[PDB]
């Protein structure tokens, strides 16, 4: 399982979730806020 | 955080004076077929516009 986060700046998650540091290409989503 | 008003029933396939959370504009609304995600809101134009 691929999981990837951005931490970021008040504070905000945003993430993706894949199956399978791999090469390719996706853009993660806000979550919580 | 919404003003104290009354909200209303939607008028669909004619053209209209709508107003969506403070947002207005004059337009006929229709059923989108746009894949909005799940944290969207409401999309917009290259004019930037609704």
């Amino acid at each position: 399982n691929l999981r990837e986060f951005v931490f970021k700046n008040y504070f905000k998650i945003y993430s993706k979730h894949t199956p399978i540091l791999p090469q390719g290409f996706s853009a993660l989503e806000p979550l919580v806020d | 955080v919404c003003g104290p008003k009354k909200s209303t029933n939607l008028v669909k396939n004619k053209c209209v004076n709508f107003n969506f959370n403070g947002l207005t504009g004059t337009g006929v609304l229709t059923e989108s077929n746009k894949k909005f995600l799940p944290f969207q809101q409401f999309g917009r134009d290259i004019a930037d516009t609704t």
